[PDB]
Formats: structure tokens, C-alpha cells, sequence
């Protein structure tokens, strides 16, 4: 049950748009510069590049029986505990959030409620600032300051992840917690639970049978116990990270495919626009 | 003039009344699509832990059968024979012929020990033959068949009618004709089945675990029938290869006739200690001359003193009276457990102990044995005390013949003419260490070669286990012989012989997971195998083993290699499709068309391209008006339980000792209030 | 309640009927034990399958109010589209939004 | 206990012993007595072996009177004027099962008559229990007495007196709450019944 | 007769009040929660016997 | 703390002072599991809440 739910998150945050948009050959609407959350046909990888910066900035399973014959995971695998992959590859996220950054430069607002409805950059942004109460000539005598301004942000944005910090904190969180949980299960295997011995084959090799039964079952009892309380903390982590997966779900549709009234609820201001992208196990709002 | 038993030879296996329900059980079953052996218009079949015999005539030819071990005048054999009108059941010690014939199947028999008669009296007649602790479990079926030239396909359930307190060492057995007709013989394995019962209480189908990922499937689950898609299975597959026997080469008889027919022993006060190394502990040697009538071993069964090595061996000696015996042992209060010799609480080891009234005891009375019965304290584990300074209740020195000084020794008096209770008694007591240290002295068991990169049934020094043995590039001290991993499980070992070291690793490694449609849809699967190559599935599963249906789903031609794994089972198809059954990685699998199951990369949506330029707009100039629905749950339903009825029922005696567990019952009637 | 949980059976007349005071009352508390840890079990499940439920039941009550008793302007919040109107109709355990 | 006789592990029976001296020892030595001492392996529970083939610490079969042949069995010699432990003694072993099969050999308690369609303590067989009898339209086959259901409780009994076969209900059902005020303010109370018309 | 009681004890360690848990479904209740006081509401008590 | 889990006693001491160290192990590993598993289920419903 957990590991559909954790599909199913993926599927309802990503899967918002029901037509893949090409990537525009042209990157710059307006002197709005859209090339570093944009995928380029030069670099050999698919994604963007702040993607391949947040792709590096989280640190992390092809292990056979050749492979491995003191690794933690091959002596989890010899225990009877695997990982499953994940049903969506990096690239197809990568490839819807190309599709949404590039509906929003093209189409605007309009591709979230019914078809998409083409219109300039420029246009578009008069009427982001119209619903603000700023009127529409703010925009149209002061374009090359706006445009210069977003596209210093952008690169500070590029910098301020470029260089080595914490953010990108609470993914590195979760991938240690699960890490941790699958060590202490296989840590919890040398307790002898009230047994003369945490070994099977030593209590078999020197008891008579009446007493064999009773060792084993105190051992039995006392393993079934830990994969308990390993279940138990599992679904209240998968019930955490559901919560956590619905929020980016209404963030993505109330703030990609529109703008928000709602104060804070995008950002610190007035909100004018959000671009998403992809992260391990994560989204990532601009 | 081999055969395939299809999905025949299943009994009862109780004597309880079970409708309308799935029991799973484990016993010796007879595998579905076995080999089995014809005979058509007879030699000594051997026997291997139950047979199954399935009779096919038309004028009743086979008329019973001899079982036993030699066919030979010098054992006990058993014969079940059909007579014309008897039913005759017979062991003894037959003479038998070679040729047994007309139902003149021995030559003279005596030294009877079981008979039976019962009352006075196309076809296909199903048995099966089992032995276990001395009882021989005989199983009937019948089915009307028309005509066959071979075992009909079918499914039929089988009636206990015999269970036989016979004792017979059976290995072989012949069957007995008279002078066209068929039998089959098959042979029974440890399994694991699931067995479905009527309303009526008859097993009218069943399921076993071995032969398909389907029926694996199938009784993973505890269902006959699946649903659609993919499930993560179990290991109901793999068998251990052989056996592995590695002990020290040790070839001296250890020294019985020095510790035991001793010249002497001394006083239990100043009790002996020997090292015992570099022995065989062979004690069967004794079965003629020495018998005691005190033997108790604690820490270890008896009956496995002959399968084990031991560490570190001391025999310590003395001497006590008949009624002192009972003193030995780990708790215990007494003079000799307090003054003179005392045991620990965790003693790992033997206690031995043995009447010696015709050389101890004298008609004179023999005085040389000796005790203390005054201290001031009690001794501690395995000490000893041996000084003869006088007592005094306070703690003074004193000298001997004065008033309150005593002498703290005590002397036993050996008549010939007295109870048993005061009767010398000589004591020997065996201490060891066990599966944790080099060792030295160990028992008889004849040892095996080395059987590498294969898994196999090990037993190094006594440790017993099944793995799979890889030379190892680590360094043992000289005073270690295991080696232990971070769960505590046994994973190095030095051998004895050749003194190397070796790595023990588990045979079972990676999961399997099974992708189906409907079992009503078909019966054709699927099977995934994830953290492996298929250019490397043979050594992984140790595919050799298994059955041929399970060779077709190892290599092949569909087999094809994902992210996910590799998938065996499946076509691949090079168009995308919005998929139903997730394989993972991008791989999705459905059952498209000759039905099949095709695994292609699924779709993420439609292409599109919107034309941007600075200077046109698109405006919508018409409309609709869509009314859509959603579905929401907004509540549960409410539950209450009774843990009086739950956990005890109606019994007052539980629901007397539940008042201990007084809280633990409220606190889950709040959370569910 | 038909496992026995290291016992000689799992019905306690069996337990009583050829047993005496002190073995019998030692298998009887495996059975005991065993018995209560599975209603904790079952308890554990319902109190996180009730904390589900309660988090779709608020969604279901926000969405009522600001949907069929307003017109919201949140986008996808209420159907595919520029909300207009909703209706509700009850549902099995549930609530159904035109 | 490794060549003559052995006990299963899980035995469930009785054994008794007794000293018979005055019946078993003759004066001048009894050796009608024997037991193996001899063989290539141990024996199976309630296993015998009753051959009396020359042993060789080999396999190959040898002559008696030659070197390295001996002969299996031993001889107790009883006399009246030994010790203790070495006087004869004997032994019956009883071996039987308990509540799973119908049973032949009973107690000396007494029996009752039946009562339908009330809550009882009852014993059938040995099996005891409380609960309500009722008439049964499940068939038994010869060999069963007892029948379990999905809790493997024990729902179906064959009576041994007059062949028939009844279910047994649990004689607690339904649930009950109690309505109350505060105590402070009252001590009446009000009791709702679900599952009763 | 075999019965089940619930005793209480005072300040000075001596037996004031005591509740009999099979005269009536009132005090069924109170020696299941284990109080003197029950407070205002419905509480579902064991099964029918 | 006062249940027993199907030990002689829920005292420590007087199960040490006159049980005998075996049996005393017997006993001290029940009472151990017991009050492991009243810990494991505060944790847990702490959790929840
Ligand atoms: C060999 C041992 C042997 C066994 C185990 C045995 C059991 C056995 N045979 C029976 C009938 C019968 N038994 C036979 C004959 C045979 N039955 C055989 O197992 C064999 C080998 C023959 C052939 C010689 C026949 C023809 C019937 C009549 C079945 C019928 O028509 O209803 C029955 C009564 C079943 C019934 O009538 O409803 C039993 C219990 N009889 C035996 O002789
Ligand atoms: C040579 C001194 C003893 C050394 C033994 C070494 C290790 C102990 C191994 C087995 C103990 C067997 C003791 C004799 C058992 C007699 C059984 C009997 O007849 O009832
Ligand atoms: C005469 C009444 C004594 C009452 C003592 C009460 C409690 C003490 C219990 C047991 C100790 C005295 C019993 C004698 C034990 C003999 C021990 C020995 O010598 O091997
Ligand atoms: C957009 O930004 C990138 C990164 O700074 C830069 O290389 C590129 O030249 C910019 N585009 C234009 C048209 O200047
Ligand atoms: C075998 O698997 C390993 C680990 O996934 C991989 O690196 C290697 O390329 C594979 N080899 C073949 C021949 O498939
Ligand atoms: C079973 O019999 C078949 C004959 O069709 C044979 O090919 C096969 O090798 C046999 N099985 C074994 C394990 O020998
Ligand atoms: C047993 O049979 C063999 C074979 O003929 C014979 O030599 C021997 O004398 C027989 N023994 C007895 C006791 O009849
Ligand atoms: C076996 O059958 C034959 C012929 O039917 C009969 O003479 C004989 O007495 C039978 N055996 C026994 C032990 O009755
Ligand atoms: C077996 O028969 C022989 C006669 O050949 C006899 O001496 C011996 O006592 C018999 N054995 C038994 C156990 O009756
Ligand atoms: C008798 O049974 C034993 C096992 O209990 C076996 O080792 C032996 O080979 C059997 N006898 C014969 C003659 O085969
Ligand atoms: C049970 O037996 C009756 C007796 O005639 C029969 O009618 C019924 O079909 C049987 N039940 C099943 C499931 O076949
Ligand atoms: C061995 O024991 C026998 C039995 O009494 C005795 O006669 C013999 O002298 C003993 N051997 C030695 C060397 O003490
Ligand atoms: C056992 O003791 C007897 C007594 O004389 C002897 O004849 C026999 O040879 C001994 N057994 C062995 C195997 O030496
Ligand atoms: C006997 O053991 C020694 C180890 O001390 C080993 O070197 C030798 O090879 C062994 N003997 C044989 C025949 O293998
Ligand atoms: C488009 O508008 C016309 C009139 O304005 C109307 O008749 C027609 O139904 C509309 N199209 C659709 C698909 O309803
Ligand atoms: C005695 O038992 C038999 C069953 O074997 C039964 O038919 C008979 O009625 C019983 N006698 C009485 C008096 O009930
Ligand atoms: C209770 O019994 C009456 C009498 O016929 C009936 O009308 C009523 O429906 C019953 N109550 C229920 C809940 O069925
Ligand atoms: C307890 O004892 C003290 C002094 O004996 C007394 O003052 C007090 O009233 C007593 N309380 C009760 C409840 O008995």
C-alpha cells in the first residue's frame, strides 16, 4: 500500500498537463531570459540547469550476486530487504517540468483551465501586474528594468545554489531516515530475545527438540516484533510525506496555472509568477 | 516406461472435520508432474520414505506386496496379501522365493510377530505406502476408469484405512501377481500444500508450491484465484546440493580405561583435575564393561554427543557416599556442596557416577576417605581446600585437645554390610566449552571433501548450517577458529584439516515478483527478477536444480533486460501506450494480441506545439458549459471489541489470570471510543 | 485466533482438560500474550486509518463551504475549469460534488 | 536407549518399572535375558531389531570363532545375592493420544443425560467446555469425532452414547451500553441492548 | 461466593468503601475504568452474558 | 509497572532474593519484554498525536 501511494504522489504533482509542449528554439521573450530553467539541444544531459545544480546538491543499488561476494545494502539484500525503483524515470519528470515552464512562456494562464491560447510575453506580464493593482503602463514604460532585474535574480538564484550550503535540507532528511531505519533492522538480527544464543543453527546443533521449540519461539517473537514496529513507523512516515506531496499538488495548480490572492501562500509579496522544477524525491518552486 | 504424475496422489492428513475452508500443511506429498516408473506385461523396487502405488487391470493381477529390507531369511519382512475372499496381513521371518506367484510366496516363516485377518469377502486403485515411528500408514482411493494405456490425468482424494504397529527397517519392496495389467510407482517428498475443503468436508483441490510461479503465487497469497497485475513472492524453490563434513584428523581412542578403571581415586576434599586433548570420545566402547547409574548432562543433549567437537575437556575425580550423589549438580545446599566440591550456576558439562562397594569397601571397614565438615564460609566455584588447621566457632587459633577446638575433617566408614545409602560411590564430572573456541577432542563422524561455490549443508567442528563456501582473504589470530558479522551470524571459518579460511554466504539472494492478468483470463505469467543480470540468472537462482518448467523461465528468447530488472515471459514491442500494470523504471505491462503479454515504455501524453510570436493572440470565441463530478469519503465505520471474549471466551481460569492485563484492555477501549 | 503462538494448542480446554496448575497456567499466558498484541495491532491500524479519513472529511467540509455556498476563484480547487456552481449529493460513507 | 530401545521426542505416554527379584533371580545365575550391545547405527523410535548376524567393525561379513567377529548379544546374569543395580527389573511402556480421534478406552466417570438448547458445562469424551447443543446437519465420516472452524475452536461433536452429531454456540452475544448522567448528579442509569427485539 | 471486588483505601490505610463489579451494569462500568466517578455520557460495557 | 506478564512477581528484588539464577533470568527476561512493549506502545500513540 505504501509503495503505490508513493506513485500515485508523484503522478498527481507531476501529471498536471495533458499535451507535452515542445521547448521553444528561441529563449528570450521580451529580454526575459529563460535559458538556465530551460533544457538546451548543446548539453548532452535533458534537464536544466539548475536541475543538474539541485541534482548534485543531494547526495544518494546495482548490487548482483557477483558484485558482492562490509557493504550495508548487500548485507541488507542477504536479510531479505529491497528497494524498489521509482515508476517514473528523472528524465520524464524533467520533461514535465520542461512542458510547464514552457506552456507558461508561451501560453500564459490559460493551458491550466482548458486549451492553451497563445500570447506575448510581454502582454502576459501587463496583465500579471493588472491583477496586483498596478496599472498596465508600469509595466510598459519601465520593461527594460523589470526584464534586467528578473534576470539578475536568476543568476543570483544560480549562484547562491552553486555554491555549498544546507539548503535542499529536508530531502537529505528524508533519504537518511529511511536509510537509518533499514540499518537498525538489520542491527536488531544479533538479540537473543530471552534465547541461550541469536543464532539458529548453534541452538539446533546441541538442544533436544521440547526445548529447540521454545528457544526458537522466543527468537521467532521477538524478530516478528521489529518488523512490527518497522511497518508502524513506515506508514506514519508515508503519512507525512502524503500531506506534504497534496500541498505541492495545490501549490503547482494554484500557482503555475494562475496567480494567487491567497497572502504568503507563493512567496513573500505580491505574487506574479512560479516556475517549478525537479528534485531527488522533490519539487522545487521558483 | 516413464510417466508424469498429473496432479494425483493426495490423502487426508487428519482426523478432524474442516468444511468450507483453505488449510495449508506440510507433509510427504507426492510432487505434481513427477516422474513415475510403469510396469507393464518384476524386480525389488527399493523404497525411499513412502511410495505412492497406482494399480491399472482388468482381472485383478496385482494381489499384494513383501516389504522389508533384505528379502533375506535374517530380517522381518511383512506381507499384505489378497488371498480369493481374506484380506491377510503378516510379519515375520520369511524364506522368500525369487519368483512369488498365485497371491508359493515363501517357503516357511517363524518368529511371528504381527498378523490380521480380516472378514470374508477397467478399475484404477490408488495406495499410498508410508513409514514413521514404527507405525506403516497405508492409504486407499478408486476411480471407475474406461480404458487407459497409461496413468490417467485426474484428480482423486485418498482414505486412511490402515495404520500398522509393525517396527519393520523397510527399504525395499516387491509387488506380488499372479501366473495383462499395469502399475505405476512414484515417490513422496517434504512439501508444502493447500488443500481446499467442500461444505461436505471432502478435499476436492489442492495447490502445490513447487512447480509454477503461479501456483507459488497462489498459495503465497493463501487464494485460487489472483487478481491482475504484479506481486512480490516468496521462496518456495530451492533445495541444498550436498553435504560437507569437516572435522580434526585425530586417530587415538581417548583415554576411558585411565580415568575410569583407575587404581584410585581421592577424597572428595581433595577432588582431581585432568586435561583431556587430542581424543576420539567414542563411549560405545564401554557398552560392555562399564555401567553407571548416574549419568546427567547439562547445557547439551545427549543425543548429540556423537555430531559435536568440545573445546576445553577436564574430568575431575573423587570419591562420596551413596546419598551424597544427589549434592552434585548446580544448586544445591549440603556438606559437600558447601565444604567440599561446588558446581556453578551455568555448568555446561556431565556428571558420572558409579556403585564400587566390591573394591572400596572392606569387611574391616576401610577408613581412607575423608570429608570436611567445618568452615567458616562456603567454597566458591571449582575451589578447592586442603589445610587441616583446627576449628574454633569463634575465629581464634586454638590449640587441639583444649575446649571449642575442633578438627575440621570428617572420615567416611566402608563396610561391606551396610545400606546403600552408605556405600562409596566414585565420581567423575566433565567440563566443557562448546561451538566457540579451537577444539580437539570431538566424536566419531567420518569426514567429507571440500564442495566450493555451490550450496550445500556444512558441519565444521559441530556448527552446522547450509551456504555456500567462497575462499576468504582474512587473518585469524591463532587463537580463533569463527568469525562473526554485524547481525551475529556465523560468516568465516578456519578449516580444520587444511588451515585455511573460507567465507559461508546464503544461497538466496534478490527478489522475484510475478506479473499476471485475471487467473479467469489465462494462466500465462510473467516473472521479474530485479537485482540481476540475465546474462548471469544461472549462478543467481541455481537454475540446475529446479524443474524443467522452471528452466523455460530462466533463458529463452523473450527474456529482455529493463532498469528494473531483467523480465522473462513478456514481448517486447517498440510502440508506447498508456499502461495499466507497472512494471517500474519507465516499463509498463498489459495483455494485448494469440492473447500475450507485451511490456513496451509508457506514455507520458500527447505532442503538441504552440506557435509563439510578439505581435498575435488567440481569443476563444465561443463556449460550453461541463459539469464534473468527484467523490469524496467522509467517514468509517465504527468498531468495538470485548477482550474478555476475544482472548478467553467463556473460561474463568483466563478471565482469573486476565486481571493482570487490567490496563491494557481500557486504554484500547479509549482509542477506539 | 487460530495460531497458538508457541503453545501446545490454540484452544484453552485443550490446555486445561490434560494439564496441571503451573505448566497449564505457563502456556495459557503465551496464548495471552499473543491474543493482546494482536488487538493492539488491529487498534494501530484503525487510529492511522482514521487519521486519513479525517484529513479527506476536513478537504470535503472546506470544499462545501467555499464551493456550494460561494464561487471560488482558486484554480482546479472546484472542477476543470472557471467555477460556477457546485451542487452536493450524499454518498455511502461519502459526498459527491457536481 | 542407542540399540534396543527408543522413545520419540514428543512421546505423550507413561512408563512403569517395577523390581521383580523374587520371580526373575535364581540362585545359581538367570541368563534368559539378553540385549544388543553391538551394530553399524542407532535405531529409530519404536524401532526393532530382533537378527542375531555376526557383527565385524567392517561391513564384509565374517565367521564366528575367527579374529574381529563377535556376537551381537550379551547376556544379563541375575542372581539373588547382587546389589541393586544389578537386579531385574519390569518395565511396561503405554502409549496413547489425547482428544483427536474416537476413543476406546476410558475413565470411571459417570454420565448424564443430554440438554438441548441451553448453556451447560459439558464433557464429551474427555473434551470439556461451556456452551449451548444443538442438532447437526454436518456428516462425519467414520474416522472423525471432533470439528473445528476458521478459529479452530471446536463447533461439532459426535455424541459417543447415541451416534449423533451437535454444533456448540457460545451462550454470550450482543452488545451493551449504559447511558448515564453524572455520578454527582444522579445514580440512575440506562441500559441499551443492541442485537434484541 | 467467588466474586471480584474493588477496594478503597483512605489516608490512614484503612477500608472505607468498597464496589461490587456484578450487582449491577453501573458498577460493571466503574471497576472498568477503575473510578468512583463516571462522568455524563454513554459507555459501551462487556457483551451480554 | 505493577503487572507481571505471567512472572511469579513484578518486584525485582524478591524474585532475586530467593529464585536462582537461571530461573531468576526466566523470570527478569518476561518482565523486561512486558515493560519493553508498554514503552513501544506510549511511543507510538505519541506519534499519532
Ligand atoms: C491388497 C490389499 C487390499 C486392500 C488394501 C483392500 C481394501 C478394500 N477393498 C475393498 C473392496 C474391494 N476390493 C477388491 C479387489 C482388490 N482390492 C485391492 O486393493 C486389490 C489389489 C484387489 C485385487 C485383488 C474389489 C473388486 C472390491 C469391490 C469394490 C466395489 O466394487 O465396490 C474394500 C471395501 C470398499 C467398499 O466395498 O466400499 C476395502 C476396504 N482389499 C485388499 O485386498
Ligand atoms: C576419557 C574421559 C572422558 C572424555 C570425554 C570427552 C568429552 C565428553 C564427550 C562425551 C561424554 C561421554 C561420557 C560417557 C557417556 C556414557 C554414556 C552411558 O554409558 O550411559
Ligand atoms: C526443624 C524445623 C526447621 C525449620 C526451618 C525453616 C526454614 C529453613 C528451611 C530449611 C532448612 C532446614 C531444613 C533442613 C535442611 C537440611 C540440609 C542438609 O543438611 O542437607
Ligand atoms: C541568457 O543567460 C545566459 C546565462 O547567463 C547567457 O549565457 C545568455 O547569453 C543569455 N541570453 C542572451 C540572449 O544574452
Ligand atoms: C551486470 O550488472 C551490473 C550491475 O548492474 C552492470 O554494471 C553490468 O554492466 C551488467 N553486465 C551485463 C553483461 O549485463
Ligand atoms: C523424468 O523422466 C523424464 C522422461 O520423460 C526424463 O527425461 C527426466 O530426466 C526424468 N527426471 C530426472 C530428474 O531424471
Ligand atoms: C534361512 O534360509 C536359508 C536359505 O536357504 C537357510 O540356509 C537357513 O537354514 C534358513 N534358516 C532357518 C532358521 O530356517
Ligand atoms: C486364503 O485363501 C485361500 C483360498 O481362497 C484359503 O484356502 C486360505 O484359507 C486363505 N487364508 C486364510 C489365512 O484363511
Ligand atoms: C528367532 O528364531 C530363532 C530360531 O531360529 C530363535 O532361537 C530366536 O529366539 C528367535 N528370536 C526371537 C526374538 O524370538
Ligand atoms: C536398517 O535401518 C538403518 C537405519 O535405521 C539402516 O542404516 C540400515 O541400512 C537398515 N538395514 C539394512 C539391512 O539395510
Ligand atoms: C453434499 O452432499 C449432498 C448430499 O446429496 C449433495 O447433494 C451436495 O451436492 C454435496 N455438496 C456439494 C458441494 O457437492
Ligand atoms: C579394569 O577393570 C577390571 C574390572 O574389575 C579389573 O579387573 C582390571 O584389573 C582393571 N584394569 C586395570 C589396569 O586396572
Ligand atoms: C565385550 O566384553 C566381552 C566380555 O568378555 C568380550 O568377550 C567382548 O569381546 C567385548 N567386546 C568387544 C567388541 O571387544
Ligand atoms: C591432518 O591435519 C593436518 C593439520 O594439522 C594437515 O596438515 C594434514 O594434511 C591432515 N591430513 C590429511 C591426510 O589431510
Ligand atoms: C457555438 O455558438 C453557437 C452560437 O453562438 C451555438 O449554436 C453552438 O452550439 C456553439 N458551439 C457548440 C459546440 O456548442
Ligand atoms: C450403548 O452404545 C451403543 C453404541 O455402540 C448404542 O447403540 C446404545 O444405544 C448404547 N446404550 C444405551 C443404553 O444408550
Ligand atoms: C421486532 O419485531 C417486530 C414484530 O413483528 C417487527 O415488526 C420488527 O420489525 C422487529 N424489529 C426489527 C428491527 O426487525
Ligand atoms: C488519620 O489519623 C489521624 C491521626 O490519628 C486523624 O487525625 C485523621 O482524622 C485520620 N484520618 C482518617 C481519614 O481516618
Amino acid at each position: 500500500g505504501i509503495a503505490a501511494e508513493q506513485d500515485r504522489n508523484t503522478r498527481e504533482v507531476f501529471a498536471q498537463v495533458k499535451q507535452m509542449y515542445k521547448t521553444p528554439t528561441l529563449k528570450y521573450f521580451g529580454g526575459f531570459n529563460f535559458s538556465q530553467i530551460l533544457p538546451d539541444p548543446l548539453k548532452p544531459t535533458k534537464r536544466s540547469f539548475i536541475e543538474d545544480l539541485l541534482f548534485n546538491k543531494v547526495t544518494l543499488f546495482m548490487k548482483q550476486y557477483g558484485e558482492c561476494l562490509r557493504d550495508l545494502i548487500c548485507a541488507q539484500k542477504f536479510n531479505g530487504l529491497t528497494v524498489l525503483p521509482p515508476l517514473l524515470t528523472d528524465d520524464m519528470i524533467a520533461a514535465y517540468t520542461a512542458a510547464l515552464v514552457s506552456g507558461t512562456a508561451t501560453a500564459g494562464w490559460t493551458f491550466g483551465a482548458g486549451a492553451a491560447l497563445q500570447i506575448p510575453f510581454a502582454m502576459q506580464m501587463a496583465y500579471r501586474f493588472n491583477g496586483i493593482g498596478v496599472t498596465q503602463n508600469v509595466l510598459y514604460e519601465n520593461q527594460k528594468q523589470i526584464a534586467n532585474q528578473f534576470n539578475k535574480a536568476i543568476s543570483q538564484i544560480q549562484e547562491s545554489l552553486t555554491t555549498t550550503s544546507t539548503a535542499l535540507g529536508k530531502l537529505q532528511d528524508v533519504v537518511n531516515q529511511n536509510a537509518q531505519a533499514l540499518n537498525t533492522l538489520v542491527k536488531q538480527l544479533s538479540s537473543n530475545f530471552g534465547a541461550i544464543s541469536s543464532v539458529l543453527n548453534d541452538i539446533l546443533s546441541r538442544l533436544c527438540k521440547v526445548e529447540a521449540e521454545v528457544q526458537i519461539d522466543r527468537l521467532i517473537t521477538g524478530r516478528l516484533q521489529s518488523l512490527q514496529t518497522y511497518v508502524t513507523q513506515q506508514l506514519i512516515r508515508a503519512a507525512e510525506i502524503r500531506a506534504s506531496a497534496n500541498l505541492a499538488a495545490t501549490k503547482m495548480s494554484e500557482c503555475v496555472l494562475g496567480q494567487s490572492k491567497r497572502v504568503d501562500f507563493c512567496g513573500k509579496g505580491y505574487h506574479l509568477m512560479s516556475f517549478p522544477q525537479a528534485a531527488p524525491h522533490g519539487v522545487v518552486f521558483l | 516406461t516413464q510417466h508424469t504424475s498429473s496432479m494425483r496422489g493426495v490423502y487426508y492428513p487428519d482426523e478432524i472435520f474442516r468444511s468450507d475452508t483453505l488449510y495449508l500443511t506440510q507433509d510427504l506429498f507426492l510432487p505434481f508432474y513427477s516422474n513415475v516408473t510403469g510396469f507393464h506385461t518384476n524386480p525389488v523396487i527399493p523404497f525411499k520414505d513412502g511410495i505412492y502405488f497406482a494399480a491399472t487391470e482388468k482381472s485383478n493381477v496385482v494381489r499384494g506386496w513383501v516389504f522389508g529390507s533384505t528379502m533375506n531369511n535374517k530380517s522381518q519382512s511383512v506381507i499384505i496379501i489378497n488371498n480369493s475372499t481374506n484380506v491377510v496381513i503378516r510379519a515375520c521371518n520369511f524364506e522368500l522365493c525369487d519368483n512369488p506367484f498365485f497371491a508359493m510366496i515363501f517357503d516357511n516363516a517363524f518368529n511371528c510377530t504381527f498378523e490380521y485377518i480380516s472378514d470374508a469377502f477397467k478399475h484404477l486403485r490408488e495406495f499410498v505406502f508410508k513409514n514413521k515411528d514404527g507405525f506403516l500408514y497405508v492409504y486407499k482411493g478408486y476411480q471407475p476408469i474406461d480404458v487407459v494405456r497409461d496413468l490417467p490425468s485426474g484428480f482423486n482424494t485418498l482414505k486412511p484405512i490402515f495404520k500398522l504397529p509393525l517396527g519393520i527397517n523397510i527399504t525395499n519392496f516387491r509387488a506380488i501377481l499372479t501366473a495383462a495389467a499395469a502399475y505405476f510407482v512414484g515417490y513422496l517428498k517434504p512439501t508444502t500444500f493447500m488443500l481446499k475443503y467442500d461444505e461436505n468436508g471432502t478435499i476436492t483441490d489442492a495447490v502445490d508450491c513447487s512447480q509454477n510461479p503461479l501456483a507459488e503465487l497462489k498459495c503465497s497469497v493463501k487464494s485460487f484465484e489472483i487478481d491482475k497485475g504484479i506481486y512480490q513472492t516468496s521462496n518456495f524453490r530451492v533445495v541444498p546440493s550436498g553435504d560437507v563434513v569437516r572435522f580434526p584428523n585425530i586417530t587415538n581412542l581417548c583415554p576411558f580405561g585411565e580415568v575410569f578403571n583407575a587404581t584410585k581415586f581421592p577424597s572428595v576434599y581433595a577432588w582431581e583435575r585432568k586435561k583431556i586433548s587430542n581424543c576420539v570420545a567414542d563411549y560405545s566402547v564401554l557398552y560392555n564393561s562399564t555401567f553407571f547409574s548416574t549419568f546427567k548432562c547439562y547445557g547439551v543433549c545427549a543425543t548429540k554427543l556423537n555430531d559435536l567437537c568440545f573445546s576445553n575437556v577436564y574430568a575431575d575425580s573423587f570419591v562420596v557416599k551413596g546419598d551424597d550423589v544427589r549434592q552434585i549438580a548446580p544448586g544445591q545446599t549440603g556438606v559437600i556442596a558447601d565444604y567440599n566440591y561446588k558446581l556453578p550456576d551455568d555448568f555446561m558439562g556431565c556428571v558420572l557416577a558409579w556403585n564400587t562397594r566390591n573394591i572400596d569397601a572392606t569387611s574391616t571397614g576401610n577408613y581412607n576417605y575423608k570429608y570436611r565438615y567445618l568452615r567458616h564460609g562456603k567454597l566458591r566455584p571449582f575451589e578447592r581446600d586442603i589445610s587441616n588447621v583446627p576449628f574454633s566457632p569463634d575465629g581464634k587459633p586454638c590449640t587441639p585437645p583444649a575446649l571449642n577446638c575442633y578438627w575440621p575433617l570428617n572420615d567416611y566408614g566402608f563396610y561391606t554390610t551396610t545400606g546403600i545409602g552408605y556405600q562409596p560411590y566414585r565420581v567423575v564430572v566433565l567440563s566443557f566449552e562448546l561451538l566457540n573456541a579451537p577444539a580437539t577432542v570431538c566424536g566419531p563422524k567420518l569426514s567429507t571433501d571440500l564442495i566450493k561455490n555451490q550450496c550445500v549443508n556444512f558441519n565444521f567442528n559441530g556448527l552446522t548450517g547450509t551456504g555456500v563456501l567462497t575462499p576468504s582473504s582474512k587473518r585469524f589470530q591463532p587463537f580463533q577458529q569463527f568469525g562473526r558479522d554485524v547481525s551475529d551470524f556465523t560468516d568465516s571459518v578456519r578449516d580444520p584439516k587444511t588451515s585455511e579460511i573460507l567465507d559461508i554466504s546464503p544461497c538466496s539472494f534478490g527478489g522475484v515478483s510475478v506479473i499476471t492478468p485475471g487467473t479467469n483470463a489465462s494462466s500465462e505469467v510473467a516473472v521479474l527478477y530485479q537485482d540481476v543480470n540475465c546474462t548471469d540468472v544461472s549462478t543467481a537462482i541455481h537454475a540446475d536444480q529446479l524443474t524443467p518448467a522452471w528452466r523455460i523461465y530462466s533463458t529463452g528468447n523473450n527474456v529482455f533486460q529493463t532498469q528494473a530488472g531483467c523480465l522473462i515471459g513478456a514481448e517486447h514491442v517498440d510502440t508506447s501506450y498508456e499502461c495499466d500494470i507497472p512494471i517500474g523504471a519507465g516499463i509498463c505491462a498489459s495483455y494485448h494480441t494469440q492473447k500475450s503479454i507485451v511490456a513496451y515504455t509508457m506514455s507520458l501524453g500527447a505532442d503538441s506545439s504552440i506557435a509563439y510570436s510578439n505581435n498575435t493572440i488567440a481569443i476563444p470565441t465561443n463556449f460550453s458549459i461541463s459539469i464534473t463530478t468527484e467523490v469524496m469519503p467522509v467517514s468509517m465505520a465504527k468498531t468495538s471489541v470485548d477482550c474478555n471474549m476475544y482472548i478467553c471466551g467463556d473460561s474463568t481460569e483466563c478471565a482469573n489470570l486476565l486481571l493482570q492485563y487490567g490496563s491494557f484492555c481500557t486504554q484500547l477501549n479509549r482509542a477506539l471510543s
